[PDB]
This record gives structure tokens, C-alpha cells and sequence, in this order.
């Protein structure tokens, strides 16, 4: 995705912070699932 | 803009999703319904 | 200045490029 | 800087696997098929990891006699190990069937 030219930088930063914490959770649960398979 | 940009990205990590994306893709389902809505807009224009 | 109330339109084209690298890295994690 | 030029940069240093401050840092363990007992003081600490993070990787290893601690810092590192679980599953079935 290219960032929409109308968006505020505050909205974009809060949107990306939310997604990085979603991705942080799923990284640890997927890596924990890999560890059980080990 | 979003959906073209995701398939452009999936085809850039070279990532074979092991759960293969369901066939046809949900944006092709939506493209065929986007043809229906134009078809019925033409029907409702003929009738007007 | 840049304020957090700045739009993506207005941003210096260097920062505008780095933001379009960052937006790709965040989408990268969802693809993986 | 402005506040924003720090918020965005310290945020980018939270995603980047080359960062000491990466939010993604899992600790896996890998078995050493040499049958040779390794000194844990001889194991060369990974790049881009702190001393504190490596002390934890050595103190939570379930057998230091035969397992080396390995960091993962992105989903690329996770799947560069997931594909080797499938590689091992295929080999482990084939020797079970035979």
C-alpha cells in the first residue's frame, strides 16, 4: 500500500502502533507454537 | 488500491502460503458481483 | 514545522520515501 | 529533532531485527548432533543482541550439554525454522514407515 495523501501523520502513527502490537502478540504465540513442535 | 497492493506484496516476499489462498480469490467473487450491480443498474435505466 | 496534525501530502519527499519503506515493512510482517 | 522525528525513529528501531530494541525476540534451542559436550562460555553471542538478553538465553536453556540458544527476530527467522520442522517431519516419517 502507498500511504493515502489525505491522511494525518498522527492517524498513521497510531494505526501503525496498533498493528505493530498485534504483530508483536502473534510473533510470540507463533514462535511458542514452533517451540511446542520442537 | 489496497487489494492490488497486497497481491503486489505477497508476490514480493516470494511467499508460498501453505494455506493456499482459496480459489477463486474473494476479490474475484467481488469483481463478479460488481458486474451484476452494473448489469442491474442498466436494467433499472432501461425501465426508466 | 512538522506537527502530528501534518497530512501525508505535505511531508518532505525524503521523509515521504522513508514512510513508504516503513509502510512496506509493516505489510511484510502480515504476509509472513 | 522534533518529537515526531523521534517517535517514528524509536518506533522503526522497535521493528528492525538489526536493533538491540526489537520487539520481536524469541529464544529457540537447537540440538548439536556432534555428540561432543560444548562449554557454554565458548558459544559466540549473536550479533545485535545485548549482554542481558544473552544471559537470559543461557539461563533458560533446558539442557546446556547438547542445546545451543538461537535468537529469532522476525517472521522470516520463524519460517527459516518452520520449514526445517517440515524437513525433519518428512525425514522422521520416512524412517518410521521403513
Amino acid at each position: 500500500i502507498g500511504i493515502n495523501e489525505s491522511k494525518l501523520l498522527e492517524q498513521l502513527l497510531n494505526e501503525w502502533v496498533s498493528e505493530i502490537e498485534n504483530q508483536t502478540k502473534n510473533f510470540y504465540d507463533q514462535a511458542k507454537t514452533i517451540f511446542v513442535w520442537d | 488500491l489496497n487489494s492490488v497492493n497486497e497481491q503486489v506484496h505477497l508476490l514480493s516476499t516470494q511467499f508460498h502460503s501453505p494455506f493456499s489462498q482459496a480459489r477463486p480469490s474473494k476479490e474475484m467473487e467481488i469483481i463478479v458481483d460488481s458486474l451484476v450491480e452494473k448489469i442491474d443498474r442498466i436494467k433499472q435505466t432501461i425501465l426508466c | 514545522l512538522i506537527t502530528e496534525s501534518t497530512k501525508f501530502s505535505d511531508l518532505p519527499p525524503q521523509l515521504k520515501n522513508e514512510l513508504q519503506i516503513l509502510n512496506k515493512m509493516i505489510i511484510n510482517n502480515n504476509s509472513l | 529533532r522534533s518529537i515526531i522525528e523521534q517517535k517514528l525513529y524509536d518506533f522503526m528501531q522497535s521493528i528492525s531485527p538489526n536493533s538491540l530494541n526489537c520487539r520481536f525476540l524469541y529464544w529457540f534451542y537447537n540440538y548439536q548432533a556432534n555428540g561432543q559436550l560444548v562449554d557454554p562460555n565458548s558459544i559466540p553471542k549473536p550479533p545485535n543482541v545485548t549482554v542481558d538478553q544473552w544471559a537470559y538465553a543461557l539461563s533458560n536453556n533446558p539442557d546446556p550439554s547438547i542445546l545451543i540458544p538461537v535468537a529469532a527476530k522476525s517472521f522470516d527467522d520463524l519460517i527459516n525454522r518452520r520449514m526445517k520442522q517440515e524437513e525433519t517431519i518428512i525425514a522422521l516419517d520416512q524412517n518410521t514407515q521403513e
